[PDB]
């Protein structure tokens, strides 16, 4: 009733398995696919496949109702792989209630950028640009890693995804997707 | 009676270092003056090899010799073990010749698996294999590398013709040298993935390239007869068939499906099944290695 279709993809094993890079190419091809389609009406999740909360799953599930799904990256609208997945076909969802959330976050682990932005913003001096308020004392960080090289005009990002409150508490009908490529309230298993 | 103390199998299916060069799609015909991609450095500091900004297509190129006479070892210590090994490979090819292994090698040359990381994000790959007879093109192929799968082995006329040519080279009935050139649509200014050295990418003469052993590892992934659950697919034929990046070792010697137990049963006491493990042990000695006491 929220977005009632799912694709239980299973990335097969392969003697080349950089998971950051496999999910990088997959999420990047998905980015290309949905910016070619166009629309803030799509869902993406990652079911309970992260055993620890360090790794990330070897699976995926896309949540678009009928038309965006069948027209977007699917059996039509080429993936360009069709061999490394051998995936299936979607169908209607059951009735769970884990409160349905996923999230994107990014942190700061390179104060060179911040000091350079200070130097650029109002022509800061080197001594204060060195000790006004960097975070040289401690380097923040985030656990779940995916690489996702730049869509264009850039270089290797390192994107972080935190599963939101997945509590068996309630449910609500909210927006379709936040960010750009990531649904909002999404059914979870 | 026993195995020799030293046993050395020389390499068959001899590859070269795959020289890489950028270019544009729909210019694959006159692709001889194409500029080779070089390695640059950036910010401790690492190396990176991209394409030029006016090039949306990578082209790798390597020459593959196939040798033939794969059951003849280059070093032994007793004549009786060499005679028994020659008899076992001879009755292997007299029961069935190189028809399954040559078909799977023609598959691994058809789908561009020697594109290791460059294949997985490619829009369209075309492989061109030219059989160089004297110094010119005798037979030329043009394979859709993405239409031919990585885990399923199709049937085709041109692919079985390439399988027959690799079979004729592997039996010894002809000299086979193949110029293999793969055009992969990756994109304008995208990143290629050459073989990394001891982060320093490998180069020859101001030109980023893939190692010869990485190309030899990629066209060797034909092993589909092993006690795994269905879903892994083909792996490369190493003895104690390993994936060291995954940290797992299929055909570990507690299970009786490794190369050494199947060899010392298939030779010293005449024990192997009909089609599968014979193909595995013959492909493993096609790879070559150091065996013994």
């Amino acid at each position: 009733f929220t977005m009632d279709h799912y694709l239980d993809i299973r990335l097969r094993p392969d003697p080349e398995f950089p998971p950051a890079q496999l999910m990088s190419v997959l999420f990047g091809k998905l980015h290309q696919a949905l910016v070619a389609q166009g629309g803030d009406r799509i869902g993406v999740s990652f079911p309970d496949l992260d055993e620890s909360r360090s790794r990330l799953g070897e699976r995926l599930r896309i949540h678009a109702s009928a038309d965006d799904l069948r027209a977007l990256l699917a059996r039509p609208w080429l993936e360009g792989l069709r061999d490394h997945l051998q995936f299936g076909e979607p169908a209607v969802v059951p009735h769970p209630t884990p409160y349905r959330q996923v999230s994107r976050v990014q942190a700061k682990s390179n104060p060179e950028r911040l000091r350079r932005r200070l130097m650029r913003r109002h022509d800061l001096s080197e001594e204060e640009a060195r000790k006004r308020i960097p975070d040289t004392v401690a380097r923040a960080l985030d656990l779940p890693f995916v690489t996702l090289r730049s869509q264009s005009t850039g270089q290797h990002f390192r994107l972080f995804i935190r599963h939101g409150p997945l509590q068996v508490t309630a449910e609500e009908g909210g927006f379709t997707c936040y960010g750009l490529s990531k649904g909002g309230f999404v059914p979870w298993f | 009676l026993s195995t020799a103390s030293v046993l050395a199998f020389e390499r068959k299916l001899d590859p070269s270092d795959a020289l890489m060069s950028a270019g544009a799609w729909a210019q694959r015909d006159a692709s001889q003056e194409w500029p080779a991609v070089t390695v640059r450095e950036k910010s401790q500091t690492v190396d990176v090899a991209n394409l030029p900004s006016d090039a949306d297509t990578l082209k790798v190129r390597f020459t593959l010799r196939v040798l033939g006479g794969a059951g003849t070892p280059s070093a032994c210590n007793d004549a009786a073990y060499r005679d028994k090994l020659l008899q076992t490979v001879a009755t292997y090819v007299n029961d069935q010749g190189f028809a399954e292994l040559a078909r799977r090698y023609a598959h691994n040359l058809a789908n561009a698996r020697f594109l290791w990381r460059n294949r997985v994000g490619a829009e369209a790959v075309e492989v061109r294999i030219n059989h160089i007879r004297q110094g010119e093109v005798a037979r030329a192929w043009r394979f859709d590398a993405l239409a031919i799968g990585l885990r399923d082995f199709k049937a085709d006329a041109e692919l079985d013709a390439l399988a027959e040519l690799i079979a004729s080279g592997l039996s010894g009935s002809g000299h086979v040298l193949l110029e293999v050139v793969a055009f992969a649509r990756i994109g304008d200014g995208q990143e290629v993935f050459p073989s990394q050295e001891l982060k320093t990418l490998y180069s020859v003469r101001d030109a980023a390239a893939i190692h010869s052993q990485k190309i030899g590892n990629a066209l060797r992934t034909i092993d589909t007869w092993y006690p795994d659950e269905d879903g892994l697919g083909p792996i490369a034929v190493e003895p104690y068939g390993s994936v060291t990046s995954q940290g797992k070792a299929y055909r570990q010697p507690k299970q009786k499906l490794d190369f050494y137990t199947l060899l010392d049963n298939w030779v010293l006491r005449d024990e192997a099944p009909a089609v599968e493990q014979q193909h595995y042990v013959i492909a493993n000695l096609i790879r070559g290695g150091v065996f013994g006491e």
